């Protein structure tokens, strides 16, 4: 198909923004240990919102690109409107870069004045630091997007992949509305914040992720669409079974009932299952191939994505989802260790997987690059993937020691927040190295084009 | 074990748990007035939330352990700095001496806040510590 080349810009700008993300990571990573680094010009909290808002934004660009690519093929017909796909891109990309520059060029309390938050207060919540106007912009785009690729599935084949992907995307945009509801009651606020973050990342995004993985496994392994789509539905079912009540693992210590401690801890124990399925799903279909596929990197990406997501989301997720454990780790470097692997392994890698598949056949190079670009992608893969297992190790170390010094002792023996942070400094430097190796591996990956 | 069977486990079993969730929230949202102490939630506590929101304190700090891991937990900073009687006066001084500027130490910005703004902040943070947060944190330090 020929309208699939509107997915190309989405994929590039995603990778552009992905480089912005890692830099600001590296700054913050250093501010941990050189406390007044770039102060007062760029305070830690500004670097952090740029770091995390680039992540959330470059993953959407990455998800949209994938839909603009793979929905034509699945629907067996051209995209409803390539005009729209380009008009939205620039709006979204303008909207993104402005919002980021807002964080960077004006004091946040000022930006709240400038954009007039008083009328409709939604600013100042983790991941949702963007001005209300900017949120509105994101919804407009996300509506234009949904519509455009939504129509394409109607006027064409209705494969399971295409359907589930539409569910995930519709659901993504709906839940994002709760970013507008901003309760006066703090505990009410927190309750409904996790409808954005958790039902995204552990519910609705798992449909997006699963669907792309399954779409990729059909094309590189040549296995029967009918067993792939079966397996897909299993993984999804297991995701929404565990994950919807499993939300309760975020509802332990925020001022809601204690019955969530049982419900959250019981249902969260099940949330690594979908991820365990994902690796069996990758490994089997990739192992019973009717095909040796010319792009050897995709197979590595698909297998790695599923493993890394299992380790980050699943294993690291389980390790501290049990209220008894979570009590001592809640809001610790351990939480940061998990978040990093779970975000990277699941969603950063799956965007890179489908890019690794579609990019050559968006530049009309072929199904694969030459052997130069291929051993580079794979170098990048490993540098990044291995860089991040260290990042999570180093921070897991911090978190464990931190629980030890600050959290477990009783009043008086408990060492101070800012005092324990001084013990953790070595780990934080090691992490900056891991972070540098990561940037290298991202640059390796990037040179492969 | 066909593709029709797996597709229905997803369809039915999710509609079940959405309801169960929504039913579970409905209850929970009735217990909130009592667990959060909404009586004590004055327009000060509320204006204080907005100061908190407007200067992105959560981008360095945690509040009931949710936020950023750069600076201390603040859901319980009251009991650590002067308690309920002396906390406000503390925050007053604390907010206007930033940045401490001790070299190579993690910085906090000057937020140019009015004493009325800093007071609501304190009221917001006090009301927050008195939320039934199922005995979290372990200890005084956050
Ligand atoms: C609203 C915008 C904010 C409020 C209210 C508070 N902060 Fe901060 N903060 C930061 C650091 C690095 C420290 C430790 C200072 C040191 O020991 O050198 C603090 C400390 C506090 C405290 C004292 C807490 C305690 O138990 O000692 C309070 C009460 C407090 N902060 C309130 C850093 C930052 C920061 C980094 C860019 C931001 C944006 C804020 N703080 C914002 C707020
Ligand atoms: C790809 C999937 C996942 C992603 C991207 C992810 C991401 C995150 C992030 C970013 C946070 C902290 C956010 C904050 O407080 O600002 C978090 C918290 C947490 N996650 Fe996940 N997660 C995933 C899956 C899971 C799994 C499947 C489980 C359970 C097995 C798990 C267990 C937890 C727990 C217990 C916390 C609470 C830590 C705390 O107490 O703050 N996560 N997750
Ligand atoms: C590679 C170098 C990186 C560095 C040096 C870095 C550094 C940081 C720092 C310092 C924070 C804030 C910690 C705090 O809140 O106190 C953070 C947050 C975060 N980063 Fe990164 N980061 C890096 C890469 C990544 C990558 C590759 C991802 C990909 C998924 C990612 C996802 C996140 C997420 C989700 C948070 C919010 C975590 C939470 O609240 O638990 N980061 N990062
Ligand atoms: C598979 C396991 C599923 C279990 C689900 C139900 C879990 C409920 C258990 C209580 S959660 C939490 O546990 C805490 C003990 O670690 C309990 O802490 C107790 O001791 C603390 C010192 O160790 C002390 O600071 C507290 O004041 C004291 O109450 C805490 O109350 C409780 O909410
Ligand atoms: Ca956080
Ligand atoms: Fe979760
Ligand atoms: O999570």
């Amino acid at each position: 198909f020929a309208s699939q080349a509107v997915a190309k810009p989405y994929f590039v700008f995603a990778l552009i923004l992905f480089v912005g993300q890692i830099l600001f990571g590296l700054i913050m990573g250093l501010q941990y240990v050189v406390g007044d680094f770039l102060f007062p010009a760029i305070p830690f909290n500004v670097a952090r919102m740029v770091h995390t808002n680039l992540l959330i934004v470059w993953l959407l660009f990455g998800f949209m690109g994938a839909a603009y690519y793979l929905v034509p093929e699945e629907s067996d017909c051209e995209l409803y409107s390539p005009k729209l796909a380009w008009i939205l891109f620039w709006v979204f990309a303008a909207a993104g870069v402005l919002t980021i520059l807002g964080y960077l060029l004006v004091p946040y309390a000022g930006l709240a004045r400038l954009t007039g938050n008083e009328l409709w207060p939604t600013m100042g919540r983790e991941f949702l630091e963007q001005p209300t106007i900017s949120k509105a912009g994101i919804v407009i785009v996300a509506l234009g997007f949904l519509f455009n690729v939504g129509m394409t599935v109607l006027r064409g084949r209705k494969t399971a992949i295409s359907m589930v992907l539409m569910t995930g995307l519709i659901g993504l945009a709906l839940l994002f509305l709760f970013s507008f509801y901003n309760p006066e009651n703090l505990t009410r606020d927190k309750f409904y914040w996790w409808w954005v973050v958790h039902l995204w990342v552990e519910g609705v995004w798992e449909l997006i992720m699963g669907a792309i993985l399954a779409f990729v496994l059909v094309k590189i392994t040549g296995v029967d669409r009918e067993v792939i789509e079966k397996w897909l539905y299993v993984i999804i079912a297991m995701a929404l079974i565990s994950g919807i009540i499993g939300t309760g693992h975020h509802y332990f210590w925020i001022g809601v009932p204690g019955y969530w401690l049982w419900l959250g801890s019981v249902f969260s124990a099940l949330e690594p299952l979908p991820f365990f399925a994902m690796v069996l799903f990758a490994f089997n279909t990739i192992n019973r191939r009717r095909r040796d596929y010319p792009n050897r990197a995709v197979a590595l990406w698909a297998m790695g994505t599923t493993v890394m997501a299992f380790l980050g989301a699943g294993v690291w997720g389980f390790m501290h989802t049990l209220a008894p454990v979570n009590y001592y780790t809640h809001g610790t470097q351990l939480t940061a260790a998990h978040g990093h692997m779970a975000f990277y392994g699941a969603y950063a890698m799956i965007v890179m997987t489908i890019i690794s598949y579609a990019m050559p056949r968006l530049r009309g190079i072929g199904e694969a690059m030459d052997n130069r670009s291929q051993v580079l992608e794979m170098w990048g893969f490993w540098l990044m993937t291995v860089a991040m297992v260290f990042i999570t190790l180093f921070l897991s170390a911090a978190g464990v020691l931190q629980v030890w010094l600050q959290r477990m002792p009783a009043d008086g023996a408990a060492m101070t927040f800012m005092a324990t942070q001084d013990q953790l400094a070595i780990f934080y430097w090691l992490r900056e190295g891991a972070g540098v190796v990561f940037l290298i591996g991202l640059v390796a990956y990037l040179l492969s084009f | 074990f066909t593709k029709g069977m797996a597709r229905n486990i997803y369809f039915g079993g999710s509609v079940f748990f959405i309801l169960l969730f929504l039913a579970l929230t409905y209850h929970t949202e009735k217990t909130l007035p009592e667990r959060t102490n909404e009586a004590a939630m004055s327009a000060a506590v509320v204006r204080g939330k907005l100061v908190w929101e407007q200067n992105n304190c959560v981008g360095c700090h945690t509040l009931l352990g949710e936020g950023a891991y750069f600076a201390p937990e603040l859901g319980n900073v009251v009991g650590r700095r002067g308690g309920e009687e002396g906390f406000n006066t503390f925050l007053q001084a604390w907010m206007k001496i930033q940045p401490l500027n001790v070299p190579g130490r993690r910085a906090m910005p000057q937020f140019h806040l009015s004493e009325g703004q800093v007071d609501d902040l304190a009221e917001f943070l006090k009301w927050s510590s008195k939320i039934d947060t199922n005995q979290w944190p372990p200890n005084k330090e956050g």
